RNA sequence: GGUUGCGGCCAUAUCUACCAGAAAGCACCGUUUCCCGUCCGAUCAACUGUAGUUAAGCUGGUAAGAGCCUGACCGAGUAGUGUAGUGGGUGACCAUACGCGAAACUCAGGUGCUGCAAUCU
RNA sequence: GAGAACAGAAAUCUCCAGUAGAACAAAAGGGUAAAAGCCCCCUUGAUUUUGAUUUUCAGUGUGAAUACAAACCAUGAAAGU
RNA sequence: AAGCUCGUAUCAGUUUUAUGAGGUAAAGCGAAUGAUUAGAGGUUCCGGGGUCGAAAUGACCUUGACCUAUUCUCAAACUUUAAAUAUGUAAGAAGUCCUUGUUACUUAAUUGAACGUGGACAUUUGAAUGAAGAGCUUUUAGUGGGCCAUUUUUGGUAAGC
């Protein structure tokens, strides 16, 4: 027949690591998780308890429930032609803070930092993130750097 | 000098290594993780733990919290300061841990400022009891034990500080079936024998045990008591006078410590060897290749 | 340059392998009661052989160990039967040696023909004052290379005592 | 059977080696890969012309077996057996499968159609990449003319458009020919059986003195 | 700057072979009455730092060291790959255009940092 | 790897190296080293109540599992499980 | 199809910034497991076959294996490294900051956790481009034999398989 088990096709997916085996360190437990915090999912094969399904790996959700030794997350699964709000309760070793979000946090205060300076001096907000603008006109120097002629190399097998 | 095994480069490549505090055999991480993990619904409330490690002729006792940056010590209590209170000898006996236990438990309360309540027991009859919560008041301080590597055997010196911590004004979850004298045949407990062990009964009964049987064995040990003219009948009086002395002013008056840090630092670099530079590395190998490989 | 470091007896172990199971097991076990002065214990098999008449978990042989200052006095009594003669080999690379002898009756004790002849064996382990590090529970280390017992060291340490020859080559 | 190699000429499948899942596989046709004066030292054979394939295809063990006999039989009779060190640099690892339809009147009894068409191994064929070096002759400079034609007589028995190229750099070991002569007398060469062990600057100094004496003294 | 206790990162600290450690501490150590467990106090259990230590543990220094890590217009715009063509070639396969871009190799360097408390000529 | 009378390669004992190359009931894959592997003390948490979530899914059952609530327990000195 | 509530609210088969996850292509096996070619250095008493020797853990060879440094070629059910394509999330007014309450939870502790009370941040309010408007409900016809082409790949030699 055909095998469609809970953890099927997971052979290079739940491997612990190379040269990083053994019990998980204690920093993963000492982090504080609060309701409404963006996180990431990375299943840890060390302890199978509270481990997500193979579908959820690298997925990002929001923390809504915080029990004694587990954390509840919500996953917007795409099944069929729509998004369904799938709620998942995971232990603290299969989860880590998504530092994509935190970068936005100091960006909030960074804009707020010179917000006070903007009103102190005057106007000139320009806090919208500009994309990679094209380069402006620049001049090159030749003193001490002379152009070096180059030609395609003739063919030779050297084997 | 065993080159027959000749551990290959491949073996040295894929060898997974334990943690630094485990490679040197100082931490059992299987027990460690279950002791530090706070209730996730408690958010940012630290879980304080009390360490008791019995090194040679000294006891380690301190209150320490945990953090990602590193474990954070709240208060400390060492055996070396017991001579200040009056316990000049017997620094590593079973009763010595209990004396520190009253010292460590009381010390944390002053810096907390809540010593007015939760006095513990001041009579010490050896009976089992916990510092029950006071009605219409703050909850009793709770703290766990840290043993780690010495086997849990009844009568161990580690539990001496446990009684001191328990009876010193702190709440520590503990049972009676490991104290020094709890009967193994049945559930019976004899606090009278514990009351001797708490107040140095074990050493005191061995005082007269040699005072009549053999003197040379008595002479070669117990040098301080003979020199300082202290007998067994006054031995328990020392511990009884010790307990209320600790509670008089357990302010942890630091030592004058002599000198300062820099001269302590200066004494180190003046004798400790430094690193070696790449020019020094190149210089000697050139000399070695010239002297040895140069064929004179 | 000879500090307190020296070579001393760690333990003396005794072994009497038995050809089969039966009453002679108890007969052989009780011998160590009056020799070591202590209670011997059981050594059990690891797997079946099917041609030696033994199989899995049948308590083929007994053994006992003796330590401390109460261990060396056994040594010379055992050395009487060999006329104080040793071999170049019989010394392990880890600085230990042993020897197996039969008609143990020459060690003493009445013949007692209800007892018979038992080939009790010897093996003595030597170490230094500080080899405890490999047996400790906290900060378990390993014996240093310059401090480990060696076959040349045990032979050298054995030769200045007992005035015993080495025979062979 | 031995159907024509036109079926298995092209790389049409993933590698299918002889593993614990691959049992009852027929043995390789090629038996001895290296032949000639195999015990020859390195410095005695400065020249070695290779033979490189041009396109992607699979070369069977029978093709390798037939070519080696044709090449070896030639240089042994004109140059002599103690003139060259011939090596085959491809090993048959891919396994060839057949469906095994019988040739008699079938249909009613033959195979009940192509139901369950997975076949049983028939042969063992190598897999050849683009520009991958095949064969190596390790001859002397005075014997280049004979050897090159010898490989020419062997290229005909392979399926494909494999070519012969004038190689360089002492084509038994790596590193350029003029550079090897520079290190021949400099002292970075240890005369070892068959291949030559080079010199390393990263090991310990003490052991290097033993096997590499003529680098640190005056020498020549 | 050394040492101890508890750690964080966790082989830039692991391993092999040598040398050194006045200072405090680390560990060996000495004792078998009471607790306790072993055949064996060797581990574990209890007692004073007593009778010597730094031999060992630990720390520190070296190896044209084995490994680890870092960097490199070193390999190499190489292999591979997304988009495109009535592009080449019969076929396999291969170039070109707009983009992305490895690994092995080679060379050079480093071969622990740090938090809390106490203490240390 | 080095040694002990029978005992020899497989009888029982001791030392060294040994990241595991063993063992986890039965397939295969992950996981496991003061451990989930050996053995030892106590115990039935393989208990009661009915919710919520994941896999197959239609987002229905079924099997399996996950973390919790309100009780009574087992164990360990305890955190905890 | 019937529509319904409101109207640039906010959404996107797209790109960028930041940040995860993924073990295929490649590459490697003088890295683990399998293979796998050919030699060099010791080794066999706890291997056998030839000279001598009562005689071996005796002197000299070889055969078959081990250890060391090497060498040629590979793995869909091999693997340290690791692409390209594709893929998850965020780019904020349901947001941030300061004071403060309630709670039967938690905490040694009006100390923590959820939400509001008073005040500040407004049109670059805090990536690009686009938006025949955004969202929502009911009902039901037909549909449940497919085929072909570039790209990747499975079975078979191959097929308009």
């Amino acid at each position: 027949g055909k095998s469609h088990g809970y953890r099927s096709r997971t052979r290079y997916m739940f491997q612990r690591d190379f040269r990083k085996h053994g019990a998980v360190h204690l920093s993963t437990y000492l982090k504080v998780y609060k309701v409404g915090d963006i996180v990431d999912i990375k299943a840890n094969g060390s302890i199978q308890k509270g481990m997500p399904h193979k579908f959820y790996q690298g997925k990002t959700g929001v923390v809504y429930n915080v029990t004694k030794s587990s954390v509840g997350v919500i996953i917007n699964k795409m099944v069929g032609n729509r998004y369904l709000e799938k709620r998942l309760n995971l232990r603290v070793e299969h989860i880590k803070h998504s530092k994509c979000r935190q970068e936005f946090l100091e960006r909030v205060k960074a804009n707020a930092a010179k917000r006070a300076e903007a009103k102190a001096q005057g106007v000139a907000v320009q806090l919208k993130r500009q994309p990679a603008q094209p380069r402006e006109s620049r001049i090159v120097s030749t003193e001490g750097n002379v152009p070096q002629t180059l030609a395609p190399v003739p063919y030779e097998t050297f084997i | 000098a065993f080159q027959k095994d000749a551990k290959s480069s491949a073996y040295s490549s894929r060898f997974q290594t334990p943690f630094r505090r485990r490679r040197e055999g100082k931490t059992d991480y299987y027990q460690r993780k279950r002791l530090v993990t706070q209730h996730k619904a408690k958010y940012n409330t630290p879980k304080y733990r009390l360490v008791v490690r019995f090194t040679n002729k000294d006891i380690i006792c301190q209150i320490i919290s945990s953090t990602i940056t590193g474990d954070v010590v709240l208060a400390a209590a060492y055996s070396h300061e017991l001579p200040r209170y009056g316990i000049t000898h017997g620094l590593t006996n079973w009763a010595a841990a209990y004396a520190t236990g009253l010292l460590i438990a009381r010390r944390t309360l002053q810096k907390l400022g809540l010593d007015e309540t939760y006095k513990g027991v001041e009579e010490v009859e050896g009976e089992y009891e916990l510092t029950e919560a006071v009605e219409d008041g703050p909850r009793p301080f709770k703290v766990f034990l840290d043993i780690g590597l010495q086997r849990t055997t009844t009568g161990a010196r580690v539990f001496g500080a446990l009684k001191g911590a328990s009876d010193g004004g702190l709440y520590v979850p503990h049972s009676e079936n490991r104290f020094p004298g709890w009967d193994f045949e049945t559930e019976e407990i004899d606090p009278e024998l514990l009351r001797s062990y708490i107040f140095g009964g074990h050493v005191s009964q061995y005082m007269e045990e040699l005072a009549d049987d053999d003197e040379e064995r008595f002479s070669e040990l117990f040098k301080g008591y003979l020199a300082d003219d202290i007998d067994a009948d006054s031995l328990e009086d020392i511990y009884t006078s010790a307990h209320e002395a600790i509670r008089a002013d357990p302010a942890f008056k630091p030592t004058e410590k002599k000198f300062t840090k820099e001269q302590y630092a200066a004494e180190s670099k003046k004798y400790r060897q430094t690193k070696l530079s790449k020019e020094e590395r190149a210089a000697r190998v050139a000399a070695k290749i010239a002297a040895l490989a140069g064929q004179q | 340059q000879n500090p307190m470091r020296d070579l001393k007896i760690e333990k003396l172990v005794l072994n009497i392998s038995v050809g089969e199971s039966g009453d002679r097991l108890t007969r052989a076990s009780k011998v160590l009661e009056q020799l070591s002065g202590q209670t011997p214990v059981q050594s059990k098999a690891r797997y079946t052989v099917r041609t030696f008449g033994i199989r899995r978990n049948e308590k083929i042989a007994v053994h006992v160990t003796v330590r401390g200052p109460k261990a060396e006095e056994i040594l010379e009594r055992g050395l009487k039967v060999k006329e104080y003669q040793l071999r170049d080999r019989n010394f392990s690379a880890t600085g230990n040696f042993g020897f197996g002898i039969d008609e143990h009756i020459d060690l003493g004790i009445k013949y007692d023909p209800s007892i018979g002849i038992f080939g009790m064996d010897f093996y003595v382990v030597m170490n230094r004052p500080g080899a405890r590090v490999t047996r400790r529970k906290r900060c378990k280390g390993t014996v240093g290379n310059s401090h480990k017992t060696t076959k040349e060291d045990t032979v050298s340490w054995f030769k200045q005592k007992y005035d015993a020859d080495v025979l062979d080559k | 059977a031995r159907r024509p190699a036109r079926c298995y000429r092209y790389q049409k499948n993933k590698p299918y080696p002889k593993s614990r899942y691959n049992r009852a596989v027929p043995d390789s046709k090629i038996r001895i890969y290296d032949l000639g004066k195999k015990k020859a030292t390195v410095d005695e054979f400065p020249l070695c012309v290779h033979l490189v394939s041009n396109e992607l295809e699979q070369l069977s063990s029978e093709a390798l077996e037939a070519a080696r006999i044709c090449a070896n039989k030639y240089m042994t009779t004109v140059s002599g057996r103690d003139a060259f060190h011939l090596r085959v640099r491809v090993h048959p690892f891919h396994v060839l499968r057949i469906n095994k339809m019988l040739s008699c009147a079938g249909a009613d009894r033959l195979q009940q159609g192509m139901r369950g068409a997975w076949g049983k191994p028939h042969g063992l064929a190598a897999r050849v990449d683009i520009g991958q070096i095949i064969f190596s002759v390790r001859t002397k400079d005075s014997n280049k003319d004979v050897v090159v034609e010898g490989l020419r007589r062997a290229r005909y028995k392979f399926p494909g458009q494999q070519k012969i190229i004038l190689s360089k750099k002492w084509g038994f070991t790596n590193l350029d020919r003029p550079e090897y002569l520079k290190k021949r007398e400099a002292g970075e060469v240890k005369d070892d059986g068959a291949f030559v062990k080079f010199l390393s600057k990263k090991g310990s100094l003490e052991n290097n003195i033993r096997e590499f004496p003529e680098y640190f003294a005056a020498q020549a």
